[PDB]
């Protein structure tokens, strides 16, 4: 039991990994897996970056 | 200044000199007016163009630099990042403010030197056939035309 945040006493821990070209990922579980629907095949850029701007 | 011509032996610059940074005033019987010394003006412009190029082209353009993220148990690597950014910006502002004050004084010394190199060049041509009067001005002994006055400008007039 934990302090309610966003009106939820439960927690939700978001994990990630990069899956390499031709590599398999295996999801094995008997409870509490919040499985993917969608994933993202990356294209590496240069000159990009995150900025915080009110303009 | 350092060489003692700019605000030195010549009291002030002429607003009738606009064509070049160095030049001559006419005071002959053929009337007044100004004729610029293109050799002292152009060698000063070449030195100024190369120092203007140098100060700009040494500064190789800044690529994308963005803020980096740190959680509540990453305050050390946040303060290490901040110390790196602040310490580089201290050095960078310091090198920029060193260069601007030093090279503005060296530019004043360089231009003040170019007035010496011109004045002593005209004194060594004129010799006895004109004497110094108006601390920059030369009174011609025998007197001569605007052609003879032009001949002093272009690097001739080898009269004793």
């Amino acid at each position: 039991e934990r302090p309610k945040v966003r009106d939820q006493a439960g927690r939700m821990n978001y994990y990630w990994t990069l899956l390499k070209p031709g590599d398999t990922i295996i999801f094995e579980a008997n409870g509490n897996l919040i499985a993917p629907m969608y994933a993202f095949a990356l294209r590496r850029g240069f000159g990009s970056g995150i900025i915080t701007s009110n303009a | 200044g350092l060489f003692g011509a700019i605000a030195g032996f010549i009291e002030g610059g002429w607003t009738g000199m606009i064509d070049g940074w160095y030049g001559y005033h006419h005071q002959n019987e053929q009337g007044s007016g100004y004729a610029a010394d293109q050799k002292s003006t152009q060698n000063a412009i070449n030195g100024i163009t190369n120092k203007v190029n140098s100060v700009i082209e040494k500064m190789n353009i800044q690529f994308t630099a963005v803020g980096k993220e740190f959680n509540k148990l990453e305050k050390r690597m946040e303060n290490l990042n901040n110390k790196v950014d602040d310490g580089f910006l201290d050095i960078w502002t310091y090198n920029a403010e060193l260069l601007v004050l030093l090279e503005n004084e060296r530019t004043l010394d360089f231009h003040d030197s170019n007035v010496k190199n011109l004045y002593e060049k005209v004194k060594s041509q004129l010799k006895n056939n004109a004497k110094e009067i108006g601390n920059g001005c030369f009174e011609f002994y025998h007197k001569c035309d605007n052609e003879c006055m032009e001949s002093v400008r272009n690097g001739t007039y080898d009269y004793p």
